[PDB]
């Protein structure tokens, strides 16, 4: 159950907007939670090799997904702090992200302005 | 707003020179942890 | 940070670390300004 | 080291029975494999006495079986290895470099 | 006590869940959202009444 | 301190 609990907050992230300022905190506390209790699980079992317990199998998919997870949630947040004075927009990047792609997930972008 | 212009663009410069210095050492930091993997990790693999 | 949070009203900025980091080592690194 | 305490070469004399140590009712426990396990014939002479003491030596070769600690210690070491680097490619607004 | 524990565990978890998703909703503009006319008329009228908050 | 104002 906590080892559930804790995979069920893995996407959490991908949810919260860059200007809280609070991603890293969720991502890596996910994993390092996930890493405490596959080490809890590798002090119960035997430390034999014949085969991986599937419950461990589990915890380290999903630790490999929230390291993914921190890498993008980093590259994430690094776009969102862009500035004219900067960085600047490629075409590719205006005609890519702000046009196609939005309307593939069904995003429709305002351009009030 | 003039005044307020020339200041604004001495902050970005001090940001600007802040993001030249994390990228230099992003490069670094990139070099070394893969050289050292490899030097530290490569043995490893040899003797298993 | 130290540095990114400065401001004319704190510090003054030489010369030289001007000329270097705008001009030299964001070229060497492949990166230009607007 | 196995050899008799009391009574020296010209008295008791040790044989190999055979140079291989038996494993036909090996138990083979999941952690460690034996790779060679082999007895060797030694003599020498000690401070104790003045006679020659031999002894049959035995040295157990043993591997082991990385898959558990692989799993348990290094990859999770090395997930934590790969974000030492991405603090340096975080935005000094998102506040937050110094927790990661 | 476990049980109770266990349950406030729970309850938790859907707390993290729901912050997130209250968070997501605090941070949103013109620019990049529009605001559904029963969003309006739902949280900007009926439930404030019901709960207070005038 | 610069001091500019
Ligand atoms: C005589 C006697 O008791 O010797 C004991 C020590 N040892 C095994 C080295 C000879």
């Amino acid at each position: 159950i906590p080892c559930v609990l804790i995979t069920s907050l893995a996407i959490l992230v991908f949810y919260l907007p860059s200007d809280c300022g609070e991603k890293m905190t969720l991502c890596i506390s996910v994993l390092l939670a996930l890493t405490v209790f596959l080490l809890l699980i590798s002090k119960i079992v035997p430390p034999t090799s014949l085969d991986v317990p599937l419950v461990g199998k589990y915890l380290m998919f999903t630790m490999v997904l929230v390291t993914f997870s921190i890498v993008t949630s980093v590259c994430v947040l690094n776009v969102h702090h862009r500035s004219p004075t900067t960085h600047t927009m490629a075409p590719w990047v205006k005609v890519v992200f702000l046009e196609k792609l939005p309307a593939l997930l069904f995003m429709q972008q305002p351009r009030h302005h | 707003l003039k005044a307020e212009d020339t200041d604004f663009s001495v902050k970005e410069d001090w940001k600007y020179v802040a993001m030249v210095i994390d990228r230099i050492f992003l490069w670094m930091f990139i070099i070394v942890c893969l050289l050292g993997t490899v030097g530290l990790f490569l043995p490893p693999w040899l003797a298993g | 940070l130290n540095v990114h949070h400065r401001s004319p009203r704190t510090h003054t900025m030489p010369t030289w670390v001007r000329r270097v980091f705008l001009d030299i080592v964001p070229r060497l690194l492949l990166m230009k300004r607007p | 080291k196995f050899g008799s305490w009391t009574y020296d070469k010209a008295k008791i004399d040790l044989v190999n029975m055979h140079s291989r140590v038996d494993q036909l009712d090996f138990w083979e426990s999941g952690e460690w494999v034996i790779v060679d396990a082999v007895g060797t014939y030694n003599t020498r002479k000690y401070e104790c006495c003045a006679e020659i003491y031999p002894d049959i030596t035995y040295a157990f070769v043993i591997r082991r079986l990385p898959l558990f600690y692989t799993i348990n210690l290094i990859i999770p070491c090395l997930l934590i290895s790969c974000l030492t680097v991405l603090v340096f490619y975080l935005p000094s607004e998102c506040g937050e470099k110094i927790t990661l």
